[PDB]
RNA sequence: UGUAGGCGAACGAGCCCUGAGUAGGUCGUUGUUCGUGAAACGAUGACUGAAUCCGCGCGGACCACCGCGCAAGGCUAAAUACUCCCAGUGACCGAUAGCGCAUAGUACCGUGAGGGAAAGGUGAAAAGAACCCCGGGAGGGGAGUGAAAGAGAACCUGAAACCGUGGACUUACAAGCAGUCAUGGCACCUUAUGCGUGUUAUGGCGUGCCUAUUGAAGCAUGAGCCGGCGACUUAGACCUGACGUGCGAGCUUAAGUUGAAAAACGGAGGCGGAGCGAAAGCGAGUCCGAAUAGGGCGGCAUUAGUACGUCGGGCUAGACUCGAAAC
RNA sequence: AGCUGGAGAUACGCUUUGACUCGGGGAUGUCCGAAUGGGGAAACCCACCUCGUAAGAGGUAUCCGCAAGGAUGGGAACUCAGGGAACUGAAACAUCUCAGUACCUGAAGGAGAAGAAAGAGAAUUCGAUUCCGUUAGUAGCGGCGAGCGAACCCGGAUCAGCCC
């Protein structure tokens, strides 16, 4: 029994070409380069999914020391004062949302600063 | 679990071999038989010598194209297959006690459900097919099941062979696959059913 | 079919036993011999160890 | 059965090795390494410096006897059995060999076998249990 | 290249035989066999109306015509009829000499 | 139209003698497993050259005995091989497949011997588009035919590269393996108002692929792009292992024979059952040897074998595919 | 009862005193070709002898034989025979193998070969030849290396021995 490739190959090809649809030039329309661009695409995907936490952690911290210094403390001293009172265990992201609500942030700043004295 | 026909109606023996081996033995048997009937006719152009061709196509180097030397190569379109089919005999001897145990398990898969036995009692006139339909229809063979009959008198089989739901099987030439195949079995009783 | 390399037929390979490969002792056979007497009495029949698989197919039929 | 319910016994048929066929299994090179004589068949079995070579002491013929132990024999419960005749119907397979008996376990009860050859002690444990043993005369 | 007679260049109708159509839009219409083309399996009966068009051609005339014509058909008409229409055909009955194999359904001729 | 069945032809093919220039020999040589080996025998080139039935040739140097056989005259069916050709059939191909050819050893290449292609598809049926329009045309638009003209003869489908037309979002201080995550702007809502689809701006991040490599983004190899052909196979009474099945101290056939819409018979033969020895040969013992020290081996664990199937390896043969310069 | 080749196209017509088409024989059958009257660059040149009106017909090569009458050439693979490779393996390479393979050439048929024991062989058995299974990779041959490899017994297919 013969069994030519036929419909199989072209199914696979169209799948790849359909993953690759934002892409520039023949990264979008030829298979070979489509599949090749997707190789590095997989690398970059799997990297960023756990690096994105690094970036967002940066953005949280970076937003926290801004209000810290806005009041005349700073990130290192302010989280050391929110740690020196045991009871503050909220994530930095929630300290950011508080940095978007100045009154509560200042309440935590005076709380923290009443713990390094 | 056995009765006959118009002739007599006395039980032979209900004894069956092993209980039907759930495909552990029946499967290899029908597979071997389908292989044994199978013929090996599948030629294909030889990876070289069968094709019609000549010599070295062009120069070994400095032509500036891929290194090659004949028109009859499997990577060439022109044909000659690497690893194509050739005639071969798939037949082999299944050891005999497996053939016998297989037929016995087939009959045993017939008894604990869909088998029937017959002396004669055919009451077939001039091998008329119509009388055959009547005779079997009184026995519940109303054409809503597949049928394998095994007789030896050429008149009754000559009556039956044109029905779409029955097939005729002469003499001892019984087939584990023919009876696994149909959904009913009717046996001469007078022949292989006894010793 | 198969064959057995005829060199192994009468050579220091005895398939006999539980499938193991007895073999001769070699050093100083019929070349010069003017040395130790308990050495020259020590060229008879011992057996090999990490080669046996090759010798079997040398002569599975045990000639 | 109905035949589309047929299945061969589990593990009675393993599939093939599709050596080749890419990165999910056994890829670029098949099982073969990188280079060397893993290319197209040829070499067989020899180290290709030296043969492992030893001397040869040499002879050409032999002629064995067919074997008949007396331990399988004592269990027979039907003695006075002729060699060729009454042994052919219960094994003793070779047709172009001579028969003989060995002294494997105890003869016990009396018998009268007519073997083509016998060990010197088989007459001991045979006639000691009253038993004529007739070699061809 | 495929001969078109799986019917062995046999024909169940003579030329001029009255005939009824089994199938197509002409089923149940009536007609004598004007032309019988065995090997091609083509059958002409009056009433298979077809509107062939041509005044492009010069040979008949510088203009020409649309015109009504026959369209020959497959042996998919009933070959022969009777006061009962359609139906099969027994043969081998004898003529007044018996040298003519003839036709019958239930009974009759031609 | 056939099929089962039945008929079917004037002419038609087909069941005292019994082999001499020889047997034999020497010299050169050779065939069977026969490579001068202890080399018999046949076989012939050269030179020679017997015997008759109380006779001749052979029995693997040679001899005696003991056996087989009568050479130097001829003919002889069948079983055996092939397949230009015919039928039948197919876990064979179905237009790059399959023969090279859906026909063609043509076209074409060669002074020549010789090499050597692509192949196809309206439609049910031609009803194969009257007639009108723009155009010399070609091509096209109407009309009709037709079920379909989303079939119209560049006539089944009509994928991809590749070329265009139109619309969303976008783009002219930008540095860039072409992406990845995130946030915003615009568009849209038929697996779809969402943890949405398309696009996009900015931020961060980020050395094509394969190969060959100590080491590859490499300025190391291959590759214009899409399609499609394209490489670990087959064989065998083979050896070896794993798994499974039948039977099991036993297990099984081969060639074939008789049947075949089906398989049974077929024990010749193979493997297990005893080993040691260089072998004669002994034999659960055996070889070495002058008797005692060992080697292999059985007891003991008696480890159960064998016929198949599948699969891992091995062999032998193109043996994973392509590729020499040569002979 | 249609036919008038593919071929699809018109015209001309043939057929129920039987067409076509299908089976069977007959009869014509230009020239080349074994080519064969002679020549020759195949398919074309040039002759001679009898019939004899002429158009037209027949003969005119060589080999075997008195004489009939044979033969020459062709044929896909198969057969036998006269010659007879080398790559290659041997991890080099001379003996060896590759192999009596490929190839050339001759003879022939639907087959051919071979064949009716001055045999195999070791039981005082067998009883023509060919072919399959097996004996068996046993014997054995081999720079005793790579490797090369029987036969008898036994089982089948087919079995006839006739003539000088
Ligand atoms: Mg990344
Ligand atoms: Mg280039
Ligand atoms: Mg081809
Ligand atoms: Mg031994
Ligand atoms: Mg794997
Ligand atoms: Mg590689
Ligand atoms: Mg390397
Ligand atoms: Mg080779
Ligand atoms: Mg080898
Ligand atoms: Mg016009
Ligand atoms: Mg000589
Ligand atoms: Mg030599
Ligand atoms: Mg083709
Ligand atoms: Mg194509
Ligand atoms: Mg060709
Ligand atoms: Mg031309
Ligand atoms: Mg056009
Ligand atoms: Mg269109
Ligand atoms: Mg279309
Ligand atoms: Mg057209
Ligand atoms: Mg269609
Ligand atoms: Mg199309
Ligand atoms: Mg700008
Ligand atoms: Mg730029
Ligand atoms: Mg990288
Ligand atoms: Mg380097
Ligand atoms: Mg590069
Ligand atoms: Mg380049
Ligand atoms: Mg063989
Ligand atoms: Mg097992
Ligand atoms: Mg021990
Ligand atoms: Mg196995
Ligand atoms: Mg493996
Ligand atoms: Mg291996
Ligand atoms: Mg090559
Ligand atoms: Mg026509
Ligand atoms: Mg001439
Ligand atoms: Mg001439
Ligand atoms: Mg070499
Ligand atoms: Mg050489
Ligand atoms: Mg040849
Ligand atoms: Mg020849
Ligand atoms: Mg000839």
């Amino acid at each position: 029994p013969r069994a030519k490739t036929g419909i199989v190959r072209r199914r696979r090809h169209k799948k790849v070409l359909k993953r690759a649809k934002g892409f520039w030039g023949s990264r979008s329309k030829q298979y070979r380069n489509a599949f090749q661009t997707l190789l590095n695409a997989a690398t970059y995907e799997y990297r960023d999914r756990r690096n994105k936490k690094r970036d967002f952690r940066r953005l949280w911290i970076q937003r926290i020391n801004a209000g810290a210094r806005l009041h005349g403390m700073n990130y290192s001293t302010f989280i050391n004062g929110l740690k020196r009172a045991n009871i503050d265990l909220n994530r930095k992201v929630l300290a950011d949302i508080a940095a978007r609500e100045p009154e509560a942030f200042k309440a935590l700043v005076d709380a923290s600063r009443n713990a390094r004295q | 679990a056995q009765i006959n026909v118009i002739g007599q109606n006395g039980g032979r023996t209900i004894e069956l071999p092993l209980p039907e081996v759930n495909s552990g033995v029946l499967h290899e048997v029908v597979t071997w038989q389908l292989a044994s009937r199978r013929r090996g006719t599948a030629s294909t152009r030889t990876r070289a010598q069968v094709s019609k061709t000549g010599r070295k196509m062009y120069g070994q180097k400095g032509t500036g194209n891929a290194r090659h030397g004949d028109r009859s190569v499997p990577t060439f379109v022109g044909g000659g297959v690497a690893f194509g089919p050739k005639p071969r005999s798939y037949d082999y001897t299944l050891p005999r006690q497996v053939r016998q145990l297989g037929l016995a398990m087939a009959i045993a898969s017939r008894q604990e459900g869909g088998k029937l036995v017959a002396v004669d009692g055919f009451d077939i006139a001039d091998a008329k097919t119509k009388n055959f339909i009547s005779w079997a229809k009184q026995n519940g063979l109303d054409g809503t099941e597949k049928v394998l009959l095994v007789t030896d008198d050429e008149n009754t089989r000559r009556a039956a062979r044109n029905v779409s739901w029955v097939s005729v099987l002469p003499v001892a030439g019984v087939n584990v696959y023919d009876i696994l195949r149909h959904d009913r079995l009717v046996i001469d009783a007078a022949a292989l059913e006894i010793v | 079919p198969k064959m057995k390399t005829h060199k192994m037929a009468k050579r220091r390979i005895k398939i006999t036993g539980t499938g193991k490969v007895m073999a001769f002792k070699s050093g100083k056979r019929h070349q010069n011999t003017g040395k130790s007497g308990d050495e020259i009495r020590g060229k008879g029949k011992g057996f090999v160890l990490a080669k046996a698989e090759w010798a079997r197919m040398k002569l599975m039929l045990p000639r | 059965m109905k035949l589309h319910d047929l299945k061969p016994t589990p593990g009675s048929r393993k599939d093939r090795k599709r050596v080749g066929r890419g990165p999910g299994g056994t890829d670029k090179t098949a099982g073969r390494g990188h280079k060397g004589q893993k290319s197209r068949s040829g070499a067989g079995k020899g180290a290709f410096f030296e043969g492992g070579r030893s001397r040869l002491i040499a002879r050409l013929p032999k002629r064995g006897f067919n074997n008949v132990g007396t331990t399988y024999e004592v269990v027979k419960l039907s003695q006075l059995q002729d060699l060729e005749d009454t042994t052919f119907d219960r094994d003793t397979l070779e047709a172009y060999r001579l028969v003989r008996r060995k002294n494997r376990p105890v003869k016990l009860l009396a018998s009268g076998e007519i073997s083509r050859a016998v060990t010197v002690h088989v007459d001991a444990a045979s006639a000691a249990a009253i038993k004529a043993v007739e070699a061809a005369g | 290249p495929s001969a078109g007679s799986h019917h062995n260049d046999k024909l169940h109708f003579k030329k001029g035989d009255t005939v009824i159509v089994l199938s197509g839009k002409h089923k149940g219409q009536t007609g004598k066999v004007l032309l019988a083309l065995p090997r091609d399996q083509k059958v002409v009966v009056e009433g298979v109306n077809v509107i062939t068009k041509n005044v492009k051609p010069s040979m008949t005339n510088p203009q020409g015509g649309q015109e009504q014509r026959e369209l020959a058909l497959h042996a998919s008409k009933v070959a022969l009829v009777d006061p009962e229409t359609g139906k099969a055909t027994r043969v081998r009955k004898q003529i007044v000499d018996g040298k003519k194999v003839r036709v019958a359904v239930a009974s009759g001729k031609t």
